RNA sequence: AAGAACCUUACCUGGUCUUGACAUCCACAGAACUUUCCAGAGAUGGAUUGGUGCCUUCGGGAACUGUGAGACAGGUGCUGC
RNA sequence: CCGGCCGGGAACUCAAAGGAGACUGCCAGUGAUAAACUGGAGGAAGGUGGGGAUGACGUCAAGUCAUCAUGGCCCUUACGACCAGGGCUACACACGUGCUACAAUGGCGCAUACAAAGAGAAGCGACCUCGCGAGAGCAAGCGGACCUCAUAAAGUGCGUCGUAGUCCGGAUUGGAGUCUGCAACUCGACUCCAUGAAGUCGGAAUCGCUAGUAAUCGUGGAUCAGAAUGCCACGGUGAAUAC
């Protein structure tokens, strides 16, 4: 992938970590439901004037060693392609060709 | 009681690890109910291999998680520090439990 | 055998002929014949003229057959005169809940027309 | 005293124990004729039995797991088999000659890479 | 056709894991790629040295990584100086404890990635690549693997249309999984683009 | 296939009479692979059949399977411009299997309600030939009487 | 749709931007991009552009469109027909 | 493509930045860090409550931030003939 | 306290390791006394037992510079970077690959039997209460042969429908809602009520399959906040045919 891509997947993990916190808060007084009207209101305008990038929903997967969006593997954290060559050199504990 | 949870992913070193588990547990007089083999966890993965397009082109990798149980009833106070010391081979993870 | 004032047929099951009525399905009609005190299984011709006007009074409850569908044709025409999205493809007869219109969609645009 | 078989067929396991008595077959702690409904299942359950003619001379105390009504069908089968060879020796051959002996070793073919099942390809097409 | 990796084939048979730390899936991703950045900054810091392999194991929370060598006295310098720096350097990648340890290799001239290596290095030289793969098969053939293939791949000698071009001698069955092909590749970045260089080495059966 | 088949599948005779002919039956009729479904309907027909005519439920199925049975049907040969009929007398087996099919055919086409009622009521035709499957071996036979002159091959 | 737990959905800039000009009277029409801002009941009057990728397409709130997403009055897509 | 609401996203319309979002190296300034208010669609710009340390050749470096020229960085731009 | 429930047992099924077995080994015939072939015994398996991985020299200067690396060229107040909206989801049309159907071998209602394999820690989420349902509240248990996902469905027993564009079939649309997510208008899935279309087996043509395969029925996983009729696996029932 790009530079500039990968830039932006390390932003948005550090400002997901950063305000995790608050985020947590103002979703546990929104889907608290004995919380009074007024307290829901504003928890949604606080949630809103959050950043979006904070979301964890933002984030995007990508192969740490190219960047790559799709084939992910979370087990590995890398794409089809990279899982392919690490695995056969034998950089995968364990991982061998299955047939059954 | 005695928990050990032997997990590996490499099914001849994991024999040694609970073969010396075993060696150690009776040399230091206490009597063991094992080794018990678990159920191996086969994660099985699919990825296709050509960069581009080629979709019936396809490896199919396989992770085998063997697992071994040791149980150690009447578990004598040497017993207990010497499992705790023995410091298992690398590629073995031991979970000890009471 | 005429309820809501429409011509339900008598030699149906109850279930099966109160659906007749526009606005009546089978979960509805065994409501209707649920509160209405009648068996499920009971053709029309072989009720009670005091369970049928019983029966009356239940459909009565639930918005059918005209009522029902000039309801619906307000529904459909404020979409049209707002000019929402909905309004829009409404108005061109095209899928209205999301669905894909490269290909199928055949129900809203109609069978083919060549070029 | 017991003698114990054990059949297996796709992927079910019957273990069998068979002791002379009042011809009673006891499947899973139920009657053969409420823990079957197939009756093909039933003659397959008895086809030994009738075919060495010991079918009320026998009591059947039987355990099957995994599969399905075939499949725990033919385990019963092969475990009666089995049983009656612990049993005796010198009905074998006309076991063997009947062909229930033999465990049926077919299994569901494992589905591939690149075809819809087993061996269905998906549709092709010049164009 | 293409053909399947000899390594990777052969992994869980007649080969051994080139990683054996068991973790499960939360640090397996952390840990692949912690190992990564290792192996990749000891590459680059001991290019010169001719680092054969680099195992990697971690035992508690401890990172050991084997270095098979061709080279040990010169990775290891004066009486530890440079095994004491980069040991530093990987424990600070990995963020754990290291402890690194040197492995003899005898005859770089039965290594598969060796020869690759030597055949790029002398590609980048600009020697012929016919001579230099010539070379190579002579000098496995004589320090006794009962087999070799040498394929170099690419733009040669300057050509404006890659070819590819093998040379072999003796036994290389790659059909057999329990015969041990010890194989490997390089790549030569060239003025004229990438060359490829790929090594098969039998050396015998079970 | 180029080589050769082995010994033919075996077949597990139906439990209620013990006739692999009849368990073939039920395999034909089978769909989608629910035999008890083939043998339920199949069984139902036979009982019926049997309760309207007199004969023994394999007996009449035996009669009503003879009276569609072939003796000679036509495959197709190349020489040129045309293609030849050739007449070739059937064995057995596929005598009973293409009596089969045929008797499942006009059952599965006729008009009736349940498929017990449909196989029986054509069984019944085919007990004095009526049905569509003694049709079609009329047809099959007068085919191969047409081009018997292609027989001597 | 939003679930009635949440309440309804409306973006703080605009509810800002409206509150002012309901409050302050007339004024120029709200150009604004929160398509996905839900009209309330004191919208009406207000003529709002709402963005729909390229133009602002301006939108008279009247009564009829309250409870629903602004967006909705502002189409994103071109569409006259093939070979008229 | 093992899964486009924003993200992904590479495209389009506008609002903005140009040693730059991401790298090394030069200098200067400043611990960082946390919270809060305004404007703006947001980018981004104004502020600012608290903070002002970790080692120490105690003077400086180690980090983290901004600024200031660059050598460069960046390109999912073209060429799989 | 009829539930392996507890004491217990190590037999059994299973779990996982290590061994044995199948080799044309033996018999007969055929056969150039050879390879081998046609059978037979025995045996769980009889002829490379079933399946998988394994893809030779080379061909298409086949595909990918958009995984990555990379020679050369090109852009650099930019062809780089950041942001919010939109698009990739547009629709007179045409093609490919699938799903559901066109019904009685079925539909619906009630009761009920039988699986394998996999997943899981800002995760799977019991039990209980509420809701008609999506789901909500409190909340144990479990990184697990323990807990959860998670009652398999086809099947079987009874009733009903009685051949009708129909209790088939489910598109489309209206209203009301749940969940995820800052946010469901463009553009989510799902639920309830209502609406109920085209379709009655499909022209020329054309595809898959010889075994537990086809056909048919459900289940799981990866990707994933949410978002499968696809893909990858798993089992249940289970044939005809090959002169
Ligand atoms: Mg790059
Ligand atoms: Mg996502
Ligand atoms: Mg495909
Ligand atoms: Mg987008
Ligand atoms: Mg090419
Ligand atoms: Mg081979
Ligand atoms: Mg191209
Ligand atoms: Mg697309
Ligand atoms: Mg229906
Ligand atoms: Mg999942
Ligand atoms: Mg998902
Ligand atoms: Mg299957």
């Amino acid at each position: 992938a790009k530079q500039s891509m990968k830039a932006r997947e390390v932003k948005r993990v550090a400002l997901a970590d950063k305000y995790f916190a608050k985020r947590a808060e103002l979703k546990a007084i929104i889907s608290d439901v004995n919380a009074s009207d007024e307290d829901r209101w504003n928890a949604v305008l606080k949630l809103q004037t959050l950043p979006r990038d904070s979301s964890p929903s933002r984030q995007r997967n990508r192969c740490r060693q190219t960047g790559r969006p799709h084939g992910f593997l979370r087990k590995f954290g890398l794409s089809r392609i990279k899982v392919r060559e690490a695995a056969m050199r034998g950089e995968i504990p364990g991982l061998k060709k299955a047939s059954w | 009681r005695i928990r050990i949870r032997l997990k590996a992913f490499d099914h001849r070193l994991i024999d040694q690890a609970t073969a010396e588990i075993v060696e150690t547990a009776k040399r230091t007089g206490a009597q063991v109910r094992g080794p018990i083999p678990l159920p191996t966890r086969k994660e099985r993965f699919t990825v296709l291999i050509s960069p581009h397009v080629n979709k019936d082109a396809r490896d199919q990798y396989e992770i085998r998680t063997h697992l071994r149980l040791v149980d150690i009833v009447e578990p004598t106070e040497k017993t207990v520090d010497a499992l705790m010391r023995l410091d298992l081979a690398a590629g073995v993870d031991v979970q000890i439990s009471l | 055998a005429r309820i809501a004032g429409i011509n339900i047929p008598d030699h149906k099951h109850a279930v099966i002929a109160l659906t007749s009525i526009y606005g009546v399905g089978k979960t509805r009609s065994k409501a209707i014949l649920a509160a209405a005190g009648i068996a499920e299984d009971v053709k029309i011709s072989e009720l009670s003229e005091g369970q049928i006007d019983t029966l009356r009074d239940e459909v009565a409850k639930f918005v059918v057959e005209g009522d029902l569908r000039r309801e619906i044709s307000m529904s459909i025409k404020r979409l049209m005169d707002l000019g929402c999205y909905r309004g829009l493809r409404h108005r061109r007869g095209l899928p209205v809940r999301g669905q894909r219109t490269k290909t199928n969609a055949r129900t809203r645009k109609g069978p083919r027309k060549p070029i | 005293n017991q003698y114990y078989g054990t059949g297996r067929r796709k992927s079910s396991a019957a273990r069998v124990f068979i002791k002379p008595g009042n011809g009673k077959i006891v499947i899973n702690q139920r009657s053969l004729e409420q823990y079957f409904g197939r009756e093909t299942a039933r003659m397959v359950v008895r086809q030994p039995l009738e075919l060495v003619d010991m079918v009320e001379k026998l009591d059947l105390y039987i355990t099957v797991k995994g599969g399905g009504i075939s499949g725990q069908a033919g385990a019963i089968r092969h475990g009666i088999t089995r049983a009656l060879m612990e049993y005796d020796e010198s009905l074998r051959s006309e076991l063997r000659k009947a062909g229930f002996v033999t465990r049926d070793a077919r299994q569901v073919e494992r589905k591939k890479v690149g075809l819809r099942k087993a061996r269905r390809r998906p549709q092709f097409s010049k164009r | 056709g293409q053909k399947v990796h000899p390594n990777g084939i052969r992994l869980g048979i007649v080969k051994p894991w080139n990683s054996t730390w068991f973790a499960n899936t939360k640090e397996f991703a952390d840990n692949l790629d912690s190992d990564f950045k290792v192996r990749q900054y000891l590459t680059k810091e001991l290019a010169k040295a001719s680092v054969s392999r680099i195992v990697i194991e971690r035992p508690a929370k401890s990172i050991r990584v084997t270095i098979h060598t061709a080279r040990p006295g010169i990775v290891i310098g004066k009486k530890g100086e440079d095994v004491e720096k980069l040991r530093k350097v990987v424990a600070d990648i990995a963020g754990v404890p290291a402890q690194i340890n040197i492995a003899e290799v005898r005859k770089p001239e039965l290594d598969a990635k060796l020869v690759a290596d030597s055949i790029t290095s002398q590609l980048e030289r600009r020697v012929m690549f016919r001579r230099a793969m010539k070379r190579a098969v002579q000098n496995a053939m004589r320090l006794g693997a009962k087999g070799i293939k040498v394929e170099v791949s690419g733009r040669l000698g300057g050509a404006e249309i890659a070819r590819t071009e093998w040379y072999r001698e003796g036994r290389v069955p790659l059909h057999t999984l329990r015969a041990d092909i010890d194989y490997n590749t390089s790549e030569a970045h060239t003025t004229y683009g990438v060359i490829g260089v790929k090594v098969w080495i039998f050396k015998g059966e079970i | 296939p180029r080589r050769r088949v082995i010994g033919q599948r075996k077949i597990l005779p139906d439990p209620k009479f013990g006739s692999e002919l009849l368990a073939k039956f039920v395999n034909i009729l089978m769909v989608d692979g629910k035999k008890s479904t083939a043998e339920s309907i199949v069984y139902s027909a036979l009982e019926t059949l049997a309760q309207r005519s007199g004969k023994s439920e394999l007996e009449a199925f035996e009669v009503a399977l003879e009276n569609v049975r072939p003796t000679v049907e036509v495959k197709s040969r190349r020489v040129g411009g045309s293609t030849y009929q050739v007449p070739v007398e059937v064995r057995p087996v596929r005598r009973n299997a293409l009596a089969m099919r045929w008797i499942v055919e006009a059952a599965r086409k006729r008009g009736d309600k349940s498929m017990a009622l449909r196989l029986a009521n054509e069984l019944s035709d085919a007990a004095e030939n009526k049905g569509t499957a003694v049709k079609k071996r009329e047809d099959v036979h007068r085919m191969a009487e047409a081009n018997k002159a292609f027989a001597h091959y | 749709p939003r679930s009635l737990k949440k309440g309804p959905f409306i973006d703080l800039h605009l509810l800002k931007k409206v509150e002012k000009a309901v409050e302050s009277g007339d004024k120029k029409p709200l150009r604004t991009w929160s398509r996905r801002s839900t009209i309330f009941p004191n919208m009406i009057g207000l003529t709002i552009a709402v963005h729909n990728g390229r133009q602002h397409v301006p939108v008279f709130v009247t009564d009829e469109m309250v409870g629903h997403k602004l967006g909705e009055f502002a189409p994103t897509r071109t569409y006259r027909g093939h070979a008229a």
